[PDB]
C-alpha cells in the first residue's frame, strides 16, 4: 500500500436558527423499493453511504426514476429542504472567463475528475443531516436508513466544496509549472500548453502522479471529448474562439415569446458579430409581458432584423489575446442611442466585439453616451483583460476639449484618439458665456390653471415685441418651455432670453440633443438654427422689470 | 495578547460585497503584499464555508513609489457594534484644527500586533481576484485588527494611549489626535523643531516596534491655522448692466434665504422698463445704501449655526472651471459649518476626476481634523464615470460615503 493524503473536511454548519430537515418519506412502489435497495447497497459498498440507527431524527425524502429507454432504475435523493437550511457558501464559480482574455494554446487535454468527487468526504458533523428513508417491503419492518459520508449529488454545498478541494490539491502542481494552464468545470479539468506535445504529455503525466498522491485517478483511455470545446455557450479552438451557431428562426407571425428569445440571440451573438442592433426589436416588447401575444412587426423592426440576417449569414471568429500588444477599442454610432464597438490588437483580427444602449431617460446628449460606452468598454477591459485599451473615437479633440471644459460636472475619457468615421459625435450648440451686445432681449413667462390645464405662456422685449399664446393641456413647467420656444422662433439670429424658470434653465443647461418631449426637441432644433443664445435667470415675483411684465401678461 | 471580544449589530450577518474588477498592476501588487502577509501571520487562507466578502484594491500613499494594500471596509464598518465600554468616545480635540501645523502619520502598520478576535475574524474575508475569473480568487481573513476598520483604533486604543504617554508628558502643547489608520499631531513650533518632534515621535514607535513599519516614515503636513473660508461677496462696480443687476438680485435673493434682512426692492427698481441686458444702469442712492447694509449683513455670522454630533455631515461640491473647486460642508441646508475653494489641484490640469478625487481627499480631511468624523458627499459627476476611475487616483487609507448630483444647481453660480 502507498499512503495516500487525506482529504481535508470543509466544516459545515445549518443556518442560525434552523434545524435539519424533517420531510416524510413517500410511500414506493415494491418494484421501486427493490431497486433502491441493490443501489444503495453498491454505494454502501463504495463506502458513499452508511446504514444509521433509529436515533436520529432527521430524513429527506428518496425516489425512484427509470432511466429512458432502458429498464435500469436511478435513486434521486431529494435535498430541497436540506438545501433551504443549509448554510451559504463562497461560490467561486460566479465570474466565467470571457474567451477573448484566453491564450492560445498548441495543446489542450481533458481529464475527467469524476472519481476523485467521491474522495472528497463530508464533514463529519454535518452527515446526519443527509439522512434518508428507504421504505421496507410491506411497511412492515424497519426502513433501511442511510446517511452520506461523501458530498451529495445535489447538496447545495457540493459544487464549492468539490472545487475547493480539487483547488487545494492542484495549486503546487500549477505553482512549479508555470508553463500549463489548469481550469476545472463539472467532473473534468482542462490543461492546457504551449509544449510540443511529447512535452506536453509528460506533463499531463506528471500531474496524474501529483493526482495520486490524494489517491485520485483519472482514465488512462484519453477522454472522448477534443477540440473543439462546446462550453458556455461558444466554441473553443486551440487559436481562435466564436460562439455556438446564431440561427434566427423563420416566423410569418410572432409572439412576445418569440421575440424575447430573438433579441437574447442577438445580444449573445453581439460579442463576436459586429453591428449587430436590437432597438427597433426590443422596442416590441415594452411594457407587456403576455408571453404568448402576436406584436406585429413594424417596418423599421422587420428591417432591423433583415439587418441582422445578413450580419448573421457566415461565421465569425474572434482571436484570443497576446499580453504583450496593446488592446485598442474603436467604438461607432449607429443612430437611436445605439452604439456598437470592436477590440482588436492587430487591425482587421477582433478579439470581440459589443453594443451598448442609451440609458432610459428624459433627455441625452451623443457625447454623454459616448462617455457612458467609453466606461462600460473600460470596466469590460479591466474585467477581461485587466488593463485599459487605447481608444478611437469619432469625436474630434476639439469637440472633446469644448464639452468637457465647459460641462458642469467632472467627465474623463482614458486615453484616446480621434478616427474619422461618420457619423461623428458633435456639440449641436453652444450657450454664450456673456449677454450679447445689440441682441433683442427677450423676457418669458408661463402660467397654467392646474385644474383645468389651461395657461398661457409669451414673451416681451426691450424693442416692443410681444407675444402671448393661449394654451390647453399645458402644465406651469411646460408652459415655461413654450414661452422659450416662443422667444427662439420670433426672435433673430443672436438672442438674449431672461427666464425665471429654473426648471427649464436646468433642462438646457444640461446641454440635450435629443430628448422624449416633443416640445424640447423643437427647443432644440431652434438653438441648432442659432448663431448666439444667452440664457440668463431671475427669481421670480422680486420686481424685475421685464420679468413682471411677461408674468402679469401669462398669469391673469 | 488577549483578545477583545466583538460582534456585530443585533439582526445583521456578514458583508459580502463584490470584489470590483482590478488591473493587472493591482493583482501582482496585492499577491505579493499578501504573500508576506501571511507568512508573518497577519492573514490566513479560508475555505468555501465563508461566504463573506469584503472588496480590496491597492493604491500609492502621497509621494511614496510602493503599492499598499486598502481594503473599503465600509460595509463592515456599518455592520460593526458601536465601541463605548471603556469610554463612551474620544472627545475630539478643538484645539487640533488650531495648530499651526499638524502632521498626519500613517500608524496602521501598529495594529497588525494585535490578535483578532477568532469569531469575527470569518467577516473580514477578502479576494483577491484573477485576470478574467481564469484561476479562483485568492481567500484571505484577518488574523489581527485590520488597517481601515472602525474596530482597530477602539481595540488598539488602550495601548496607543500607553505608548503614546511620555511623549504627551514632555510635550503638553502638542495635540494628538487618532482618526483610523491616522494619527495628527499639531503644533505651534518652527517647522523645523515641529518636524524633529515628530521624528522624536516616529523613535517611540520605533522603539515600541522592536519590543519595520511600511509607511511610518512618511509625513503629510497640514497648515489649519491657514486654512480659509468662504463668505459671501457681492461685486463692487462702476458700471453696472441690466445683467448685472439682474445676477445680483438672483444672488441676493439665494442669500436671503441663509441671512435675513437682505432686500432687493431699491435694486430692482433699477431695472423698471423692459431693458436690454447690456445697457448701462445707474445705482441710484436707494439702491447704493440698500447694497450697503446687504454688504454688511453679509459680514457676519450666520445664525443659529451649530455642530450636532449625532447627525451627518454632508459636503457639495461645485466644478467652477479652470481647475477650480467649491464646496460647502453643513448639517442642516443653508448652515454651513464650513465652505472652501480649491485652485491647487495637483498633477491634475487635463483629468477632472482626478481633480475631484484629491479635492474629495481634502475636503475629507479637514472634516477629519475639525469634527473628527467624514461627511457624506454629493459629487458632481455620474456614477459610472466616478466608480471607474476614483480608485486610481486615491491616496488615503479612509473612505467617505458619496451620492451623485444629475441636475446642475443654480448654487455653483453664488459660490463662483
Ligand atoms: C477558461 C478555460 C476553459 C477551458 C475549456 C472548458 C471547456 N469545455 C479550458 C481552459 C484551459 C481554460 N483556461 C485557460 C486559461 C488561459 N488560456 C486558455 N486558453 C485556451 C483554452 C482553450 C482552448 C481550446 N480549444 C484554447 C485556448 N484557457
Ligand atoms: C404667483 O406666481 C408665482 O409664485 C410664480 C412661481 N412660483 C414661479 C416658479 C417658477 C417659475 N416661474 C414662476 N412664476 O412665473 C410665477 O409667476
Ligand atoms: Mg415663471
Ligand atoms: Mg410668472
Amino acid at each position: 500500500m502507498v499512503p495516500i493524503s487525506p482529504i481535508e473536511t470543509v466544516p459545515v454548519k445549518l443556518k442560525p436558527g434552523m434545524d435539519g430537515p424533517k420531510v416524510k418519506q413517500w410511500p414506493l412502489t415494491e418494484e421501486k423499493i427493490k431497486a433502491l435497495v441493490e443501489i444503495c447497497t453498491e454505494m454502501e459498498k463504495e463506502g458513499k453511504i452508511s446504514k444509521i440507527g433509529p436515533e436520529n431524527p432527521y430524513n429527506t425524502p428518496v425516489f425512484a426514476i427509470k432511466k429512458k429507454d432502458s429498464t435500469k432504475w436511478r435513486k434521486l435523493v431529494d435535498f430541497r429542504e436540506l438545501n433551504k437550511r443549509t448554510q451559504d457558501f463562497w461560490e467561486v464559480q460566479l465570474g466565467i472567463p470571457h474567451p477573448a482574455g484566453l491564450k492560445k494554446k498548441k495543446s489542450v487535454t481533458v481529464l475527467d475528475v469524476g472519481d476523485a468527487y467521491f474522495s472528497v468526504p463530508l464533514d463529519e458533523d454535518f452527515r446526519k443531516y443527509t439522512a434518508f428513508t428507504i421504505p421496507s417491503i410491506n411497511n412492515e419492518t424497519p426502513g433501511i436508513r442511510y446517511q452520506y459520508n461523501v458530498l451529495p449529488q445535489g447538496w447545495k454545498g457540493s459544487p464549492a466544496i468539490f472545487q475547493s478541494s480539487m483547488t487545494k490539491i492542484l495549486e503546487p502542481f500549477k505553482k512549479q509549472n508555470p508553463d500549463i494552464v489548469i481550469y476545472q468545470y463539472m467532473d473534468d479539468l482542462y490543461v492546457g500548453s504551449d509544449l510540443e506535445i511529447g512535452q506536453h504529455r509528460t506533463k499531463i503525466e506528471e500531474l496524474r502522479q501529483h493526482l495520486l498522491r490524494w489517491g485520485l485517478t483519472t482514465p488512462d483511455k484519453k477522454h472522448q471529448k477534443e477540440p473543439p470545446f462546446l462550453w458556455m455557450g461558444y466554441e473553443l479552438h486551440p487559436d481562435k474562439w466564436t460562439v455556438q451557431p446564431i440561427v434566427l428562426p423563420e416566423k410569418d407571425s410572432w409572439t412576445v415569446n418569440d421575440i424575447q428569445k430573438l433579441v437574447g440571440k442577438l445580444n449573445w451573438a453581439s460579442q463576436i458579430y459586429p453591428g449587430i442592433k436590437v432597438r427597433q426589436l426590443s422596442k416590441l416588447l415594452r411594457g407587456t409581458k403576455a408571453l404568448t401575444e402576436v406584436i406585429p412587426l413594424t417596418e423599421e423592426a422587420e428591417l432591423e432584423l433583415a439587418e441582422n440576417r445578413e450580419i448573421l449569414k457566415e461565421p465569425v471568429h474572434g482571436v484570443y489575446y497576446d499580453p504583450s500588444k496593446d488592446l485598442i477599442a474603436e467604438i461607432q454610432k449607429q443612430g437611436q442611442g445605439q452604439w456598437t464597438y470592436q477590440i482588436y490588437q492587430e487591425p482587421f483580427k477582433n478579439l470581440k466585439t459589443g453594443k451598448y444602449a442609451r440609458m432610459r431617460g428624459a433627455h441625452t446628449n451623443d457625447v454623454k453616451q459616448l462617455t457612458e460606452a467609453v466606461q462600460k468598454i473600460t470596466t469590460e477591459s479591466i474585467v477581461i483583460w485587466g488593463k485599459t485599451p487605447k481608444f478611437k473615437l469619432p469625436i474630434q479633440k476639439e469637440t472633446w476639449e469644448t464639452w468637457w471644459t465647459e460641462y458642469w460636472q467632472a467627465t474623463w475619457i482614458p486615453e484616446w484618439e480621434f478616427v474619422n468615421t461618420p457619423p461623428l459625435v458633435k456639440l449641436w450648440y453652444q450657450l454664450e458665456k456673456e449677454p450679447i451686445v445689440g441682441a433683442e432681449t427677450f423676457y418669458v413667462d408661463g402660467a397654467a390653471n392646474r385644474e383645468t390645464k389651461l395657461g398661457k405662456a409669451g414673451y416681451v422685449t426691450n424693442k416692443g415685441r410681444q407675444k402671448v399664446v393661449p394654451l390647453t393641456n399645458t402644465t406651469n413647467q411646460k408652459t415655461e418651455l413654450q414661452a422659450i420656444y416662443l422667444a427662439l422662433q420670433d426672435s433673430g439670429l443672436e438672442v438674449n432670453i431672461v427666464t425665471d424658470s429654473q426648471y427649464a434653465l436646468g433642462i438646457i443647461q444640461a446641454q440635450p440633443d435629443k430628448s422624449e418631449s416633443e416640445l424640447v426637441n423643437q427647443i432644440i432644433e431652434q438653438l441648432i438654427k442659432k448663431e448666439k443664445v444667452y440664457l440668463a435667470w431671475v427669481p421670480a415675483h422680486k420686481g424685475i422689470g421685464g420679468n413682471e411684465q411677461v408674468d402679469k401678461l401669462v398669469s391673469a | 495578547i488577549e483578545t477583545v471580544p466583538v460582534k456585530l449589530k443585533p439582526g445583521m450577518d456578514g458583508p459580502k460585497v463584490k470584489q470590483w474588477p482590478l488591473t493587472e498592476e493591482k493583482i501582482k501588487a496585492l499577491v505579493e503584499i499578501c504573500t508576506e502577509m501571511e507568512k508573518e501571520g497577519k492573514i490566513s487562507k479560508i475555505g468555501p464555508e465563508n461566504p463573506y466578502n469584503t472588496p480590496v484594491f491597492a493604491i500609492k500613499k502621497k509621494d511614496s513609489t510602493k503599492w499598499r494594500k486598502l481594503v473599503d471596509f465600509r460595509e463592515l464598518n456599518k455592520r460593526t457594534q458601536d465601541f463605548w465600554e471603556v469610554q463612551l468616545g474620544i472627545p475630539h480635540p478643538a484645539g487640533l484644527k488650531k495648530k499651526k501645523s499638524v502632521t498626519v502619520l500613517d500608524v496602521g502598520d501598529a495594529y497588525f500586533s494585535v490578535p483578532l478576535d477568532e469569531d469575527f475574524r470569518k467577516y473580514t474575508a477578502f479576494t483577491i481576484p484573477s485576470i478574467n475569473n481564469e484561476t479562483p480568487g485568492i481567500r484571505y481573513q484577518y488574523n489581527v485588527l485590520p488597517q481601515g476598520w472602525k474596530g482597530s483604533p477602539a481595540i488598539f486604543q488602550s495601548s496607543m494611549t500607553k505608548i503614546l504617554e511620555p511623549f504627551k508628558k514632555q510635550n503638553p502643547d502638542i495635540v494628538i489626535y487618532q482618526y483610523m489608520d491616522d494619527l495628527y499631531v499639531g503644533s505651534d513650533l518652527e517647522i523645523g523643531q515641529h518636524r524633529t518632534k515628530i521624528e522624536e515621535l516616529r523613535q517611540h514607535l520605533l522603539r515600541w516596534g522592536l519590543t519595520e513599519p511600511p509607511f511610518l516614515w512618511m509625513g503629510y503636513e497640514l497648515h489649519p491655522d491657514k486654512w480659509t473660508v468662504q463668505p459671501i461677496v457681492l461685486p463692487e462696480k462702476d458700471s453696472w448692466t441690466v445683467n448685472d443687476i439682474q445676477k445680483l438680485v438672483g444672488k441676493l435673493n439665494w442669500a436671503s434665504q441663509i441671512y435675513p434682512g437682505i432686500k432687493v426692492r431699491q435694486l430692482s427698481k433699477l431695472l423698471r422698463g423692459t431693458k436690454a441686458l447690456t445697457e448701462v444702469i445707474p445705482l441710484t442712492e436707494e439702491a447704493e445704501l440698500e447694497l450697503a447694509e446687504n454688504r454688511e449683513i453679509l459680514k457676519e455670522p450666520v445664525h443659529g449655526v451649530y455642530y450636532d454630533p449625532s447627525k451627518d455631515l454632508i459636503a457639495e461640491i461645485q466644478k467652477q472651471g479652470q481647475g477650480q473647486w467649491t464646496y460647502q460642508i453643513y448639517q442642516e441646508p443653508f448652515k454651513n459649518l464650513k465652505t472652501g475653494k480649491y485652485a491647487r489641484m495637483r498633477g491634475a490640469h487635463t483629468n477632472d476626476v482626478k481633480q475631484l478625487t484629491e479635492a474629495v481627499q481634502k475636503i475629507t480631511t479637514e472634516s477629519i481634523v475639525i469634527w473628527g468624523k467624514t461627511p457624506k458627499f454629493k459629487l458632481p459627476i455620474q456614477k459610472e464615470t466616478w466608480e471607474t476611475w476614483w480608485t486610481e487616483y486615491w491616496q488615503a487609507t479612509w473612505i467617505p460615503e458619496w451620492e451623485f448630483v444629475n441636475t446642475p444647481p443654480l448654487v455653483k453660480l453664488w459660490y463662483q
